[PDB]
RNA sequence: AGAGAAGGUCACGGCGAGACGAGCCGUUUAUCAUUACGAUAGGUGUCAAGUGGAAGUGCAGUGAUGUAUGCAGCUGAGGCAUCCUAACAGACCCACAGACUUGAAC
RNA sequence: CAUUGAGAGGACCUUUCCCUAGUACGAGAGGACCGGGAAGGACGCACCUCUGGUGUACCAGUUAUCGUGCCCACGGUAAACGCUGGGUAGCCAAGUGCGGAGCGGAUAACUGCUGAAAGCAUCUAAGUAGUAAGCCCACCCCAAGAUGAGUGCUCUCCUA
RNA sequence: UUCACAUCGACGGGAAGGUUUGGCACCUCGAUGUCGGCUCUUCGCCACCUGGGGCUGUAGUAUGUUCCAAGGGUUGGGCUG
RNA sequence: GACAACUCUCUCUAAGGAACUCGGCAAAAUAGCCCCGUAACUUCGGGAGAAGGGGUGCCCCCUCGGGGGUCGAAGU
């Protein structure tokens, strides 16, 4: 099957876009991560 | 949907096999209790718009549960319980929150009962399990196997229609299963077993009530 | 589905999946700690204590069952010394699992099971 | 669990060897012959010089089963065969004199055949 | 104040002590030539009589289950009692047989002769 | 603007829930002294269950092998106990007494 | 948190046999309507106590061969079990349960009662009575994105 | 047997349908393609069974014909492209 | 990593056993070795490994194949 169409502009921005909030999840997890290595208190935790 | 009598709520612990004097093997689901069955709240045809009663069930630590919670059963002045549900009757007046219920009271012996509970999940199935499907042909030439088939008609109508079975999500929820019957009730243990299945692995949530007889428990219409 | 089956697959077929067991904890015992994936290491925290449990017996049949588990004779040996010593008074649980930042490479959540 | 094509040993005098079931009856739809079902079978093999020729259609009720009969006692009961007794549309044996063992289960329908039975299961 | 896994075992162990007062019953292996008197619904005047071997034991609760195989003229019977019933007399072991296995289902394929009795 | 409402998401231990999200349960593991609610997972200990008689050492035998020690040994995806490991450290969202009109009441 | 239910779906299926009664009916041979009772079929909803299937978690035999120094004993390989014999939990059916209820409502055909237009008659023009596996409620799941976004109980709105 | 109209209904007439064999050539030619099975539906009613009826040349059982009714059902094989 | 549908490469499947299908297509079955036995038909070469049956592991003993024992559900 194939695309009987190309796919417009602004349809095309919104799915990238969706592709992209992954990325606002990641950054609070990198963000709370860091924030519980730069107190050095867990002890599940380990950097080198 | 209104309810013949007030159920109660048990916690089913699985099956096993019983006798009769006279060597006939019932096969028995043996339904078990906790701390609950507790009257939560009361609802008047003038104040909500029906008739209904509303029972908790699994008592809880304090903690666990929220705020809004908590302040709905400190008004009734009970303990803290996990699950609540609601019963519908058609009258109401002998019930007061903060009443107990007794399922030795409620269910005698040789008596009909319903109990509704959430199915086993068996998570994403197919066209075969989940409508009984028959599978196509498995070996000269075929390709198909356990493959849908044709989903509809030719250009006419030229679309799917709704409701067409497919493969999706199977199990994982409410379902009923009507007249069953009591065969023993053990006070000393409090549980009652009841000849036959009832949905949901051992540790689920059932709900038991006097069976709906759409004759004679029920408005007419 | 899976409904109560536990076992760890690692991704890996039957055979494959205990030789690696069976390597992961000879490497745990003559190390002490190492560094492996989430996954490697919840699922060998089973057959550390295992061996370790095993060696708290110390009879000619229990010492016979670690040999044909373990790939290195020394390090059974060196256990069947060592853990009534250090293990005598804890009963289960001697491992740590202690997590870390995941591998560069393929972003595989990392780990340290460590023996306590 | 006999079904259509299924061969059958018999179990009486009646001069058949061997039984191949086409048919379940009064079953309606169903497609199992179990035990104390009257099936439809014609004659593969035969006894030379009896009252029955093969190639021939004709009545039988299944006495055994390698399936599992269930009583209510929670007894299960399992043989090494399949047999079939060659009936009359009576319910009367068209043989005389039954083999083999068979159950109380088909005293109700069929009286004659637990009574020529050397044993009763 | 009894707990609830507790609950489903401790109904198993009631039922079989239960049963094991009324009637008590032998110690019974895999290779136990054994016989078996059952009361049946019809005819009070006598209790059937099985004879056997053991070809298996599936211990689960009230529900314990045993298989005897016997040849009965010509054809092969295998029979599975539930152990503690109440329509089960008197059971007693005849003779011992010697077998390596826990179930005996190779005596399907075998002779006759090792399944033939009284 | 500081702070972090009720609650939510994340994180962390999970599942009879699950393609992923979702759902559900947990997150210092109580006290008790008369009920029940404070063990999530793994481990360890015991129990059901399976398999079917371990290794070692004895005896018998020219030997293959049998027999005793012993319902053994292994296993135990199931129960029940016990905090021994890991549920550490924590992070994010979030708090105009609820625009305007009209009756009614006071 | 708990629910009302507009709307939407699933399901309301069918066969023998037995009482009624060898009663009506008929010279006999034959043999009922109506209403009760059981067993089945197909289909649906669950389920694992039993009977099992699988069960590369496990346990046992066993062939070839290479390891562990050698005997003993174990380990590897014989694709994704070397080959066999068993199997718990799971999942599953051939196994186990359960379902199809309504002197509810309104009709189609039809049978009707009062009864005119046509001082007779007429089931119809007024008005009503019976009655269908059909139609609608009841049964079972979903369901307030039902933007017409419902109702109920409780909780929270700090500091300067 | 009497009796056109229980059931048949000759000689002729008036229709509907759009499933047969056809007429037409409006249609697409580039890669818009015929008959059977498998799987999977769905709808129509001119009703094969199951629900209710009228008439019978319906004693009873079973029919015949017709009225309303499409909710459900409509097997397994030997033989054929 | 996880352990859905589904497709593919594979192992197994109760009772039945070709009912499948255009068609036993694909799978399953058989299998070595020694011993007994071996048809119609024939161009007298064949057919023929026809078909069909038995035996088979490991130990001792005898003769240079036979007897005795012994495990296993099953011995190329
Ligand atoms: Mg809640
Ligand atoms: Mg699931
Ligand atoms: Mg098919
Ligand atoms: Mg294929
Ligand atoms: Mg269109
Ligand atoms: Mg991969
Ligand atoms: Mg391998
Ligand atoms: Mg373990
Ligand atoms: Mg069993
Ligand atoms: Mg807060
Ligand atoms: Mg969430
Ligand atoms: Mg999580
Ligand atoms: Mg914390
Ligand atoms: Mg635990
Ligand atoms: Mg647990
Ligand atoms: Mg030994
Ligand atoms: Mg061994
Ligand atoms: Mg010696
Ligand atoms: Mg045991
Ligand atoms: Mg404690
Ligand atoms: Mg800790
Ligand atoms: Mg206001
Ligand atoms: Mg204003
Ligand atoms: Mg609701
Ligand atoms: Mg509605
Ligand atoms: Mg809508
Ligand atoms: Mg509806
Ligand atoms: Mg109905
Ligand atoms: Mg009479
Ligand atoms: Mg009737
Ligand atoms: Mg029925
Ligand atoms: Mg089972
Ligand atoms: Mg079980
Ligand atoms: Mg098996
Ligand atoms: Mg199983
Ligand atoms: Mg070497
Ligand atoms: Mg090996
Ligand atoms: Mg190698
Ligand atoms: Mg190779
Ligand atoms: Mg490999
Ligand atoms: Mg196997
Ligand atoms: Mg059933
Ligand atoms: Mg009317
Ligand atoms: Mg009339
Ligand atoms: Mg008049
Ligand atoms: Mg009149
Ligand atoms: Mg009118
Ligand atoms: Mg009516
Ligand atoms: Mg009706
Ligand atoms: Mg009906
Ligand atoms: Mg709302
Ligand atoms: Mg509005
Ligand atoms: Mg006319
Ligand atoms: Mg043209
Ligand atoms: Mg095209
Ligand atoms: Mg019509
Ligand atoms: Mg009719
Ligand atoms: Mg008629
Ligand atoms: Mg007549
Ligand atoms: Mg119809
Ligand atoms: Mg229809
Ligand atoms: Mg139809
Ligand atoms: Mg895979
Ligand atoms: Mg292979
Ligand atoms: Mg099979
Ligand atoms: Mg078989
Ligand atoms: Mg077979
Ligand atoms: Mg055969
Ligand atoms: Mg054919
Ligand atoms: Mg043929
Ligand atoms: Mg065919
Ligand atoms: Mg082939
Ligand atoms: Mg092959
Ligand atoms: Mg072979
Ligand atoms: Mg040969
Ligand atoms: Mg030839
Ligand atoms: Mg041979
Ligand atoms: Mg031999």
């Amino acid at each position: 099957a194939v695309p009987k169409k190309r796919t417009s502009i602004y349809k095309k921005r919104i799915r990238k876009n969706i592709w992209k909030k992954k990325g606002y999840w990641a950054a609070l997890k990198a963000f709370s991560l860091a924030k519980s290595l730069s107190t050095g208190n867990s002890k599940s935790f380990f950097v080198r | 949907s209104v309810d013949a009598g007030i159920g109660v709520m048990g916690t089913k612990l699985g099956m096993m096999s019983f006798f009769e004097e006279d060597g006939t093997v019932v096969p028995v689901t043996v339904i078990g209790f906790k701390e609950g069955n507790i009257v939560t709240q009361v609802k008047t045809e003038s104040t909500d718009g029906y008739n209904a009663v509303q029972v908790g069930y699994e008592r809880l630590r304090d903690r666990k549960l929220t705020m809004p919670e908590r302040g709905h059963l400190n008004k009734a002045g009970v303990i803290p319980m996990r699950h609540l549900q609601e019963f519908r009757l058609v009258s109401v007046d002998d019930f007061t929150p903060s009443q107990k219920l007794l399922f030795e009271e409620l269910f005698k012996e040789g008596d009909m009962v319903d109990i509704s509970g959430t199915t086993i999940g068996k998570g994403f199935q197919g066209g075969i399990k989940r409508h009984n499907f028959k599978r196509g042909l498995m070996t000269h030439g075929s390709k198909s196997h356990r493959a849908l088939g044709s989903i509809g008609a030719g250009t006419t109508p030229g679309h799917v229609y709704k409701g067409k079975k497919m493969p999706g999500r199977m199990g994982g929820t409410k379902t009923k299963i009507r007249k069953l019957k009591i065969m023993k009730i053990d006070t000393d243990l409090r549980v009652v077993m009841i000849k036959g299945a009832v949905p949901g692995k051992p540790g689920n949530l059932l709900r038991l009530a006097p069976a709906k007889i759409v004759g004679k428990n029920i408005p007419k219409n | 589905m899976k409904h109560g089956r536990k076992i760890h697959r690692l991704s890996r077929p039957a055979d494959q999946r205990r030789a690696l067991l069976r390597g992961l904890t000879t490497q745990l015992l003559k190390h002490g700690r190492i560094k492996t994936t989430r996954a490697k290491a919840s699922a060998m925290r089973k057959y550390v204590d295992k061996m370790i449990t095993l060696a708290k017996e110390g009879s000619l049949h229990k010492r016979r069952q670690a040999l044909g588990f373990i790939y290195e004779k020394q390090i059974v040996h060196a256990l069947f010394a060592e853990v009534p010593e250090r293990y005598g008074d804890r009963n289960g649980g001697y491992t740590r699992i202690i997590r870390t930042l995941p591998r560069r490479g393929d972003n595989a959540p990392m780990a340290y099971i460590e023996l306590v | 669990m006999i079904q259509p094509q299924t061969h059958l040993n018999v179990a009486d005098n009646s001069g058949a060897r061997e039984l191949m079931c086409i048919r379940i009856i009064g079953a309606s739809n169903r497609r199992y012959a179990r035990i104390g079902d009257v099936i439809v079978a014609v004659i593969k093999e035969a006894i030379p010089n009896t009252p029955l020729e093969r190639s021939e259609v004709i009545r039988a009720v299944v006495v055994r089963t390698c399936k599992e009969l269930k009583r209510d006692n929670g007894m299960i009961i399992r043989y090494d065969d399949n047999a079939a007794v060659i009936i009359d549309q009576e319910g009367n044996p068209k043989g005389t004199r039954i083999f083999g063992a068979i159950a109380r289960e088909l005293r109700q329908k069929f009286a004659k055949i637990v009574s020529l039975a050397p044993e009763v299961l | 104040r009894v707990k609830l896994g507790d609950i489903m075992g401790i109904l198993n162990k009631k039922a079989v002590h239960a049963a094991e007062e009324l009637r008590p019953v032998p110690g019974i292996r895999t290779g136990d030539i054994v016989q078996i008197r059952l009361e049946v619904p019809e005819n009070k005047r006598r209790l059937s009589v099985y004879k056997g071997i053991v070809i298996s034991r599936q211990n689960a609760g009230i529900h314990t289950t045993i298989r005897i195989r016997r040849i009965i003229a010509g054809v092969g019977v295998e029979i599975v009692f539930p152990l503690y019933s109440p329509n089960i007399k008197e059971i007693k072991v005849v003779s011992h047989r010697k077998v390596r296995k826990a179930r005996l289902y190779y005596l399907r394929d075998k002779l006759p002769r090792l399944s033939t009795f009284k």
